[PDB]
């Protein structure tokens, strides 16, 4: 349907990042649905914003 | 005396991030004499305080129904955290405690197959489009039908059935007018399960040789 | 205190004349101090004495389970006669009475269709043969699989599911080795239901 | 192995509209208690099923209003 695929995929990938602890996984997932990831504050999580939040989670995962 | 029933979130709500999963604690047979109900929620043994209690609801049989709803985090449920509801009421000798969680065990990826109508069903005015979903664990799963990007809502889905190998299977039956099937319209079985990539996949079904 | 559950006969037993349908009265939570249970059976209000009490069985929760089995006539159950089980036990202030009968409602004939395996499943070592049974009422039904007159031993059947029109449907999934399906072996879905002629039908399923 | 004729005789007799319950009850019992086993071989042969059904159908037609 009108599913936000990039948001759903970022959620799934973040959910399975093995090196993140609980609080980090909790904070990244929460940013997908509470505005934190909505960098332009337009009320919708755009593909740019999903990709950028995912890249940040992968980067912290690789650094650990 | 009061009875308590604890209900899990909908499988689709825990798997799709755009949705809100909830565990629901329902207290039934609450009397008019002792209608006060206290709820204590616990997530993995730690008490939480973000639950919302709905106003008591009188039923046709002159008993109250009290509901408390606790929002849960998608990852907490999918990772197997335990949710405990504790209900206190003067009509009970002691508080009642109910616990639920996602089923334990190694998750297994569903196999999704679409089956066209039986040749003998092609003589009926309505035909059955079938979706076989097999080999998945846990039984938490959601199955829907679509056509041209919009949902088809004249379908029924069986409950999960335990298979020989310990996994689960089910069937979803979509009923459509024969004319729609004969015109080459494409139908889609949509499946949502934790063991699928992105928690969802789809299989198409249309008139083939 | 003890609790009582009265169960009807198995659908196959009431529909096939060569089988013996039974109503089963189960008494659970029977105490160790008062394990004696007395059964009184009634068929259409008259007491009968052909019931058999199975030896009590202690359960994992440290309570006894006592079962009484009463043979019934096929036509009596199908015509809606009421079977009453009355259970007496010194732990009960008064006997417990449970009554059951055949489900009421206009019978509706099941439609039985066989579906071959999805072509996409033909890459697996085992394939799924499907039997669609729809449009029947009541939900009491039995489904079996056969091949060359012999029973198949790897099939699972869903519970009856309420459809939009008030009738029921279900699926039966028969798992066979892919080699068996590709070799043209003929399989048969057997369905037993009161609204069917002879109370049973069979539908074949083969490659070509 | 299923006795199709016996099963069919049971079904047909079960639905004969003009028989009273006692008659239909007696015919069905004869399918499984020897009464219908006219050649005492212990098994209800196709001949006996058809003949018992034909005999049961005969009473049903004779009772038609
Ligand atoms: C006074 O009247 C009230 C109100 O009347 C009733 O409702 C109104 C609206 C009318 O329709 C009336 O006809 C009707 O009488 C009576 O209240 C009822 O009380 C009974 C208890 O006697 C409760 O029974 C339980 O029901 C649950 C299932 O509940 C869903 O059930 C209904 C749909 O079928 C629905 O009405 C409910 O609201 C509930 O809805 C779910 O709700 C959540 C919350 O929003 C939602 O998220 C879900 O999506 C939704 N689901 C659906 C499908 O709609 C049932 O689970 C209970 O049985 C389990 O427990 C038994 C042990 O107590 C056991 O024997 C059973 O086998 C079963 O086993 C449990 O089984 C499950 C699955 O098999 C398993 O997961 C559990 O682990 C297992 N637990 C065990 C074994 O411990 C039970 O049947 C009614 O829900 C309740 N009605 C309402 C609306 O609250 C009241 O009884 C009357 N009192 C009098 C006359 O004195
Ligand atoms: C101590 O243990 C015993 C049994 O040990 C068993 O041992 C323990 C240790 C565990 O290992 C268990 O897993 C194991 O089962 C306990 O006794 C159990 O007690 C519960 C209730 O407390 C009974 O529940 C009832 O179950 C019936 C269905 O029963 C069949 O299906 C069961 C599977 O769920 C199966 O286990 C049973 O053996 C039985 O199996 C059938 O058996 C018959 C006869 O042999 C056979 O012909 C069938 O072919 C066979 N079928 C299958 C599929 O196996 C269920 O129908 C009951 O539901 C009604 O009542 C509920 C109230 O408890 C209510 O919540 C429901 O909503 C439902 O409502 C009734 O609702 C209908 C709806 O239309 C309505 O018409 C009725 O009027 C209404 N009646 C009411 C409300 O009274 C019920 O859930 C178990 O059967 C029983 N198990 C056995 C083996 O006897 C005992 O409780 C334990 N003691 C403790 C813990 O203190
Ligand atoms: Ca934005
Ligand atoms: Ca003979
Ligand atoms: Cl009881
Ligand atoms: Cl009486
Ligand atoms: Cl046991
Ligand atoms: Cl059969
Ligand atoms: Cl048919």
């Amino acid at each position: 349907n009108k599913l936000n695929k990039e948001q759903q995929n970022a959620f799934y990938e973040i959910l399975h990042l093995p090196n993140l602890n609980e609080e980090q996984r909790k904070a990244f997932i929460q940013s997908l649905i509470d505005g934190g990831g909505d960098t332009n504050g337009n009320g919708y999580l755009d593909a740019e914003e999903s990709a950028n939040l995912l890249a940040e989670a992968k980067k912290l995962n690789d650094a650990r | 005396g009061p009875s308590v029933f604890l209900f899990p979130p909908k499988p689709k709500d825990t798997l799709m991030i755009s949705r809100t999963p909830e565990v629901t604690c329902v207290v039934v047979d609450v009397s008019h004499e002792d209608p006060e109900v206290k709820f204590n929620w616990y997530v993995d043994g730690v008490e939480v305080h973000n639950a919302k209690t709905k106003p008591r609801e009188e039923q046709y049989n002159s008993t109250y129904r009290v509901v408390s709803v606790l929002t849960v985090l998608h990852q907490d449920w999918l990772n197997g955290k335990e949710y405990k509801c504790k209900v206190s009421n003067k009509a009970l000798p002691a508080p009642i405690e109910k616990t639920i969680s996602k089923a334990k065990g190694q998750p297994r990826e569903p196999q999704v197959y679409t089956l066209p109508p039986s040749r003998e069903e092609m003589t009926k005015n309505q035909v059955s489009l079938t979706c076989l979903v097999k080999g998945f664990y846990p039984s938490d799963i959601a199955v829907e039908w679509e056509s041209n990007g919009q949902p088809e809502n004249n379908y029924k889905t069986t409950p999960p059935v335990l298979d020989s190998d310990g996994s689960f299977f089910l069937y979803s039956k979509l009923t459509v007018d024969k004319s729609r099937w004969q015109q080459g319209n494409v139908f889609s079985c949509s499946v949502m399960h934790e063991a699928l990539h992105n928690h969802y996949t789809q299989k198409s079904l249309s008139l083939s040789p």
